[PDB]
């Protein structure tokens, strides 16, 4: 919600980590909660972000906190999975979700009718 | 008696004036079938 409106800036890659406390492989920093960027804002954000994501790693990091857990919030835990391995043995790749193509559907299909005269109707 | 043969019914019959009415609905105003005709333009279907 904050990762594109409201600004907000987003913590993406690299780049040594801590600046006025560590700041843990993943994220957000406030605006004017200094520091600087090399992460950016918008969606590139999440995207680039998808991309650079060991896909079978969290198979893993899954399936290590699955059989040794408190089983409290230890319970979403196996739900990443039902998206992950839903994400793999599928064929279909991430990222893809932030659009670098926002198609336009037919005109046949989304008319443009002329009502009574030269005043229209659009769908 | 029934008209069509001349013996009459076999048994006696309520017989009477009976007011009635005619009402709103009157077929004239139901009724249609289509073949074929006004393919509508929005939806690609039969209307109007």
């Amino acid at each position: 919600q904050v990762l594109y409106f409201n600004k907000y800036i987003v913590l993406d890659p690299k780049g040594a980590v801590l600046d006025g406390v560590p700041v843990e492989k993943r994220q957000l920093l406030t605006d004017e909660e200094y520091g600087g960027i090399d992460a950016r804002m918008g969606a590139e954000a999440i995207q680039e972000l998808l991309k650079e994501l060991d896909l079978e790693k969290l198979e893993r990091e899954l399936l290590e906190e699955m059989k040794h857990p408190s089983r409290a919030r230890r319970a979403k835990a196996r739900k990443r999975l039902e998206v992950v391995r839903a994400f793999l043995d599928s064929g279909n790749r991430p990222e893809w979700m932030i659009l670098e193509a926002v198609p336009v559907l037919p005109p046949d299909l989304r008319p443009m009718v002329q009502v009574d005269g030269g005043r229209f109707a659009t769908s | 008696y029934d008209g069509r043969t001349g013996e009459p019914f076999e048994g006696p019959i309520v017989v009477g004036q009976m007011f009635i009415m005619k009402l709103y609905h009157m077929v004239e105003d139901k009724m249609h079938a289509r073949s074929t005709g006004p393919y509508s333009l929005i939806t690609q279907q039969p209307l109007g």
